[PDB]
DNA sequence: GCCCTGGAGAATCCCGGTGCCGAGGCCGCTCAATTGGTCGTAGACAGCTCTAGCACCGCTTAAACGCACGTACGCGCTGTCCCCCGCGTTTTAACCGCCAAGGGGATTACTCCCTAGTCTCCAGGCACGTGTCAGATATATACATCCTGTGCA
DNA sequence: TGCACAGGATGTATATATCTGACACGTGCCTGGAGACTAGGGAGTAATCCCCTTGGCGGTTAAAACGCGGGGGACAGCGCGTACGTGCGTTTAAGCGGTGCTAGAGCTGTCTACGACCAATTGAGCGGCCTCGGCACCGGGATTCTCCAGGGC
């Protein structure tokens, strides 16, 4: 009785609306954290600038999302629609970085 | 008094002026159109520096230029940009 | 020190990478093959800037840094220098 | 006595800077010797390439109803234009975002 | 009863045999023919180079060699043995192309 | 004026390079597909090097253009210059 | 008078030219001055690198009970190193061929 | 008699008879090598050209060449090579 | 029992009104581009040699081509179950604004050491010539591999 | 009667003998590298300013986390039929070797036009400033899409 959308209906609808949008869409401090923690290891008492934290981040995001669309691919051609950490292999072996 | 950095914001804006009067652009967009006009150059200029060096050449002219815009463009693009130049440099040694 | 600052990087902002990227369904195992090639990426470029910035001698990293890391990689960026 | 002094911009009937072009190609290790029409051709190639992204961007501008050209509409003019594609594939615009693309199989069954 | 070898066997022994090899796999003369008949479309009257026809072949047959092995592993992804312009077609836009 | 020089790269040799590169069965439209892929791959190649034959004045290709070539596509080709 | 003539490669204990490495610096358009060390570092790293890879070649052709490298024994080499993979990873080595990997699904079962 | 072409043939064979004191090589092998040196020169040369202007520098130095290593080789490689150019360089400066 | 359809209901779009902060224009000044002239060399140009790329022929034979058979393999279907999705509630920590302290980037003046530029001198590296041994090829042999007919536990 | 075994056939690795042509060495010469020196500017060093990075605190919500119910998608199993592998006989050019010819690459000598270099002058471009309207946000109403319950065929 009380209203419930079909499994999928919502996926589609928040791919439009990311699709969409612009914004950045990981959590600005805890990627910061995770930046300047990658960095202990090869400097120590090292400084960052914030448009360098911003500039990596969009890197990363970009990164990120041509990855996905190519697993995307890849899951499609195994007949599914669910990706899979094989499906982010085979991309990855096929771009040549493992 | 800040230290004077240069751009081609000015030129981006007039060429935006000519083909789109009524229309503007933001910061963030501008720093982009700077950064493209930079790698454009590099590729250019670096390609022109290659077959300067390949020819055992001295001297960087038009037609090093041109080759390498030939060599970068992806096709009507590059026929285009040889026009304009091609256009451009005659009207440069016709003036003076 | 910092330590665990890869599960910052949580499941649904995972999931909104991949809505961007227009996947319709997602497997429980895939967070974490995200978070680890996440982590290869960021030390590749990471190592390169602190590289260029210790070159300069500097403490300081700068966008500068990255925008030459990431041409170094053949991954340029537009618009922050 | 001296005359008064035009710019070679001026002179090409072009809105980049053809004196600065030639500083930049002088000072960047390029060659040994720069030709004098050099910097006139490169200037002319960056001024058609420039016009050809405003146009586009405008274009995008125009149809999202904006007066003001952002990196949007920076990306959205790239991504659509074939030949501008080839030219910035490896090229990331920050705050870009991306084309709208849903694959087929992935839409409800009708 | 003539003996016949199992369909796969042949196929492996060739797989073992080529890649132990490392001569040209491609005739000389029609790739020759193919070359001057496409550089024939940019400018008339081209001569070439020994050397030049021969660089051109090997870097052909490392290019379709590497992509053939792309396409074996994007067929195995989808649980097959067969390689298809499918798989084909998936590499390539995955390499970037 | 040559004509119809594609076909000279035959099934054979086709199936020759899907040896070498570790496959085992092979479909029948595989051999057209690699043709067109072929062709594509010549066509970028051998337009680059006559661009850089005609900017040296020549008339002859040159090892030398193929390898500039290659090189310009981020093919670097070893041992022949 | 003047001194029996050195070279700076037998002064940095060097194999490379570093005389002739320091002409290619000066005369290939990479800055407007070149220091007294930059050629000794460079000449030593080529050397080392080199060294590294003519090493493993002539390993592999020990394997292939053969006296002279050949390419082929060169491709070997590369292709085994993980790192000089990873720097060689786009370069094609004429008459090299491949390395012999086969999938394991395509071997018979059992 | 024909011009002369430089090679780096005989600076490979001597580093070859350091190495394996039995072993040959071939001139299609020479020649790979020779291309792999002149490769890893302009690599390293390029990157250098580039940190001496990111930094604003007329010189090419040690210290770009050290710098330009660690970026374009892998790991272990970088951290030999840039002991074996220390040693040179050490060396160099010793001796005159 | 299966397909269509009308209502709910949730989400999105569209419109109209407000506030604000960033784009766009203005103004002063100083640094870089322009002007006019000189000079020395890179490159344009003509001439000439001789290498190598093209074209043709004839023969041998490897390789391509066409065909027939059968067998693994691709593909479609069906059924199970479990895992991912949508949703609702609780909890966490991001985020925003504000404040304060100090490190370190950025600039400037000064002086010295390093590097370019020149000239002379000569030895190291390139081209050429020659001989001998490593590798390619034949050939016969021994061994590893695959495939099926056969028998039994 | 489905799973080892024997044995036959086929392919492959191994050892030995001939031969040749390409590698490695020796020689002569020339041109590019080394030695010795001068002059000038790039960069090292010190000192100083002020921006911007870090660190902390508190309040407000948005967002993350956690659990739950159920549908749909992944995956395994099975059957069929066709498309590809394997082998065989026929046909076609590929490769190889010769020869002949000439176009064009490569080198040399001459000379002139072009680009570096320099000094002096000025205006274009940059920093700082100030203002207003494009856009972001809000709220309310209209439209669209999704889903299911219910009834006709």
């Amino acid at each position: 009785k009380p209203h419930r959308y079909r499994p999928g209906t919502v996926a589609l609808r928040e791919i439009r609306r990311y699709q969409k949008s612009t914004e950045l869409l990981i959590r600005k401090l805890p990627f910061q954290r995770l930046v300047r923690e990658i960095a202990q290891d090869f400097k120590t008492d090292l400084r960052f600038q914030s448009s360098a934290v911003m500039a990596l981040q969009e890197a990363s995001e970009a990164y990120l999302v041509g990855l996905f669309e190519d697993t995307n691919l890849c899951a499609i051609h195994a007949k599914r629609v669910t990706i899979m950490p094989k499906d982010i292999q085979l991309a990855r072996r096929i771009r040549g970085e493992r | 008094r800040k230290t004077r950095k240069e751009s081609y914001a000015i030129y981006v804006y007039k060429v935006l002026k000519q083909v789109h009067p009524d229309t503007g652009i933001s910061s963030k967009a501008m720093s982009i159109m700077n950064s493209f006009v930079n790698d454009v150059f590099e590729r250019i200029a670096g390609e022109a520096s290659r077959l300067a060096h390949y020819n055992k050449r001295s001297t960087i002219t038009s037609r090093e230029i041109q080759t390498a815009v030939r060599l970068l463009l992806p096709g009507e693009l590059a026929k285009h940009a040889v026009s304009e130049g091609t256009k451009a440099v005659t009207k440069y040694t016709s003036a003076k | 020190v910092l330590r665990d600052n890869i599960q910052g990087i949580t499941k649904p902002a995972i999931r909104r990478l991949a809505r961007r990227g227009g996947v319709k369904r997602i497997s429980g195992l895939i967070y974490e093959e995200t978070r680890g090639v996440l982590k290869v990426f960021l030390e590749n470029v990471i190592r390169d800037a602190v590289t260029y910035t210790e070159h300069a001698k500097r403490k300081t990293v700068t966008a500068m840094d990255v925008v030459y890391a990431l041409k170094r990689q053949g991954r340029t960026l537009y618009g922050f220098g | 006595t001296r005359a008064k002094a035009k710019t070679r911009s001026s002179r090409a009937g072009l809105q980049f800077p053809v004196g600065r072009v030639h500083r930049l190609l002088r000072k960047g290790n390029y060659a040994e010797r720069v030709g004098a029409g050099a910097p006139v051709y490169l200037a002319a190639v960056l001024e058609y390439l420039t016009a050809e992204i405003l146009e586009l961007a405008g274009n995008a501008a125009r149809d999202n109803k904006k007066t003001r050209i952002i990196p949007r509409h920076l990306q959205l003019a790239v991504r659509n234009d074939e030949e501008l594609n080839k030219l910035l594939g490896r090229v990331t615009i920050a705050q870009g975002g991306v084309l709208p693309n849903i694959q087929s199989v992935l839409l409800p069954k009708k």
